[PDB]
């Protein structure tokens, strides 16, 4: 149970990378959650064919015309962490005010770049003395090539 | 749908005892292909720059995670004009080598 | 040789408006146990996704639980300061109505005080068993900080 | 939360001040919960290829919740106060 | 003929700012458990279509024990432990402030060492007991690090 | 006359990767069970409106406790079995990280065989109980396969 | 679900298949629930006496859900690629 | 088919004229070799 033997090809560690310095920020969390999110469209009605032609004319048809009906939507990514310092918690939200801000963000194997924080919570209770609760959300802002 | 000049286990170009330069058909230009894309190194294409494997920055280099090197090899095995999408990537580094192993799917 | 006796020990409650001068603590319930407390848990813990461990500091309160004989002065004192309603008089800023305060002596000679804090539950009238007698009244305080000087 | 390090005992916790004479408004709250939101909204167009690009992000005022309890009726009546001030 | 004896165990801690160089524990309480711990939960399972089985990893602290008679300096020394605050002692973050590795020994000679924690609950005051005697104190810990130590 | 006595029995436990050739247990403690189950239940039952009854087929685990004599070789084995991470080696398609089979022969001469499964619970560090001794450690296995031939 | 009668053993309960090449994809699949939902609606007019008529029916493109669990990066691989697949 | 229709009979009501609107299928390790149904109808025409 000793943790800190993280296994080779899949070591469960966020880093969030700065897209125009990059080198790694907010080192100091301690993240308890990722999620990914990846929707698409789907067309939904009925269509028409031809569908008396030779069966490789045919399919050749219902191609092309299917990828005409699919269109990616962009990728959601959200995690749940414990902030322990401030000069974490001041960055962060220095970031948030900004427009012109991007980020890579790696979970254990997924790679996500150009990202943009959309949403962030941060909560203070009796249950955590000395630290705050945070809820951040990611957005991709454009796609790879 | 694709095509290639054949060449041997150095990348020159390869004759026959006529001296035929072939035009290979797909399938083993697929696999010639994608073994000269593995072997290509990042920094050296011109006109295209963050195009190839990044050896002496993930794989030679000190690195913790082992990670990159997969992501790196997976997307120089894709920009392939055929390949449709990869099967298994393993990672071995067993040993003083660094052991990989691919299989890829394509079209035919 | 160890000596972790319990005879010989007192108890001196004082409360800010009730009881200004405070009153003593003497015969304590043989039956029921005479002072009892729960646990004291500041601390905390989280799992983090990768399986690591995160340690925190978390508010906590003490309870302490006290009994004595029914029917002596002990037990009408008592009564008399869960009797004592909060609406009443009025207080400092940041003090809390009646802030009570606990110094237990260990029969050593060992003590210990405790501050900001109140009564919160107790018997209103006797309960008489099947046997005859007459349960130990019990009270039920809590508090916010504490103290500890274990040298004499 | 770290940062600050001052070895001062007594501190004060959440204070509100008036920006106008630097003065404190219900000073006698006892604070339980503060929970803060940011928020904001990218525009986003869909492409031709099928692929979705987003241009710019909007940012919304913050908001804060807190959950006191009131020990007296001037506090009571000072957060009325609080509340109705223009 | 085996020997399973507890008569000898030993045990250490060390802390990293409380208690630099550690103290040792030798006196332990009579009435409740010496040392115990929960069950460890490494792993877990589910249930398939096909009728199958899925079993994966799963993280998984650990909780020890540890109880003392009431007076003793160990007693002392473990109460300074508890009354430590996590907010002070300025240190690098997410290094879990001030923590207390664990150094146990048998009648045997196997040394078992553990890390990676700190206390988490225990007694605040002694508690009196209808007996007349003082309640052996327990105290609590997590630890993070199983280091596997069982030499010979 | 039938004899349902349990002197005489062995398992052997063989892990895929971990322990290839498998190990025997033979130190089985003295104050906990040391073959435990729970019951199977493949079946379940719904009520129509009516007043009717419908059975259906349903998903069911094994669990087995296995306990033995703390300091033994049997628990070192145990703990290192514990001890294996899902993370390391390889698999075969569809078959579980350590698909563990144990092999349990009852003293007359029978035998069951079960399989595609693993460790779930044990005792990281021993506990020293009331009365000085170390108590027997239990450790858990779940299991989705059956066999059993009692007859030999 | 009664019906077949195999006498096999090993068969194989869900899997998706490559319509184009009839191809397995992401075959190492453990899979928790499957959830199939159809959906239709009709058309109703209001009439003139205090009744109620409907003059036809629509159905809408069916959606299964599935919950399933990877045991490997590979097959967290082949479930991206299967998504973004047009 | 937009050309269904049934009459249900309950323990003492009639419906007639009836048509499929919903209908839910699931499979879980509860049944192992059965499935649940969650169908819905309603009423095409009122009687006379």
């Amino acid at each position: 149970m000793n943790s800190f033997l993280k296994s080779i090809l899949n070591t469960p560690t966020l880093t969030i990378r700065d897209d125009v310095t990059k080198l790694p920020v907010w080192k100091s969390l301690q993240v308890k959650k990722v999620e990914i999110y990846s929707p698409a469209s789907v067309v939904s009605k009925p269509l028409a064919t031809k569908d008396q032609t030779e069966a490789q004319v045919y399919t050749e048809a219902l191609d092309i015309d299917v990828k005409n009906g699919k269109i990616i939507q962009p990728v959601r990514l959200r995690i749940n962490a414990i902030c322990p310092d401030l000069s974490t918690v001041e960055s962060i939200m220095n970031a948030f005010n900004d427009n012109t801000s991007t980020f890579a963000i790696t979970s254990k194997s997924i790679l996500a770049d150009k990202m943009a924080i959309m949403t962030l919570d941060v909560d203070q209770s009796p249950d955590m003395l000395n630290a705050a609760e945070i809820n951040m959300e990611f957005e991709q802002v454009e796609p790879p090539v | 749908s694709t095509s290639t000049i054949r060449t041997g286990t150095n990348n020159d170009i390869l004759l026959d005892d006529n001296g035929n330069m072939v035009i290979l058909r797909d399938v083993e230009a697929c696999a010639q292909d994608v073994r000269a894309a593995m072997l290509m190194r990042t920094g050296e294409n011109i006109f295209d720059v963050n195009s190839g494997v990044g050896y002496f920055e993930y794989i030679f280099s000190p690195q913790k995670s082992y990670d990159d090197a997969r992501k790196s090899i997976a997307d120089a095995i894709l920009s392939s004009p055929d390949v449709t999408g990869i099967e298994q990537l393993d990672i071995d580094i067993t040993g003083e080598v660094f052991g990989v192993d691919a299989k890829v799917i394509t079209i035919h | 040789m160890i000596n972790v006796s319990g005879f010989g020990t007192g108890i001196v409650i004082v409360s800010a408006s009730s009881f200004p001068m405070g009153f003593s603590l003497s015969k304590f319930a043989d039956d029921e146990s005479p002072i009892s407390s729960k646990e004291l848990e500041p601390f905390g813990y989280e799992m983090l996704y990768d399986g690591g461990l995160f340690a925190f500091d978390k508010a906590a309160p003490l309870e302490v639980s006290v009994s004595v004989i029914a029917g002596s002065e002990d037990d009408i004192n008592l009564r008399i300061l869960l009797n004592s309603k909060k609406g009443s008089f009025r207080f400092l800023p940041g003090i809390i109505p009646d802030m009570t305060t606990l110094v237990a002596t260990l029969p050593d000679g060992g003590r210990t005080v405790l501050s900001n804090g109140t009564i919160l539950k107790g018997p209103a009238i006797d309960t008489i068993q099947n046997t005859g007698r007459r349960k130990g009244n019990t009270y039920t305080f809590v508090f916010g900080s504490y103290l500890g000087a274990q040298t004499a | 939360m770290l940062g600050i390090f001052t070895s001062l005992l007594s501190s004060r916790s959440f204070s509100i001040v008036d920006q106008n004479t630097n003065q404190l408004v219900a000073a006698d709250l006892r604070i339980s919960r503060v929970n803060t939101r940011f928020s904001s909204v990218g525009q986003r167009h869909m492409l031709e290829d099928g692929t979705t690009k987003m241009d710019s992000r909007t940012i919304h005022p913050m908001e804060i919740i807190v959950e006191v309890f009131c020990p007296s009726i001037d506090v009571v009546d000072q957060i009325n106060q609080l509340l109705l001030d223009r």
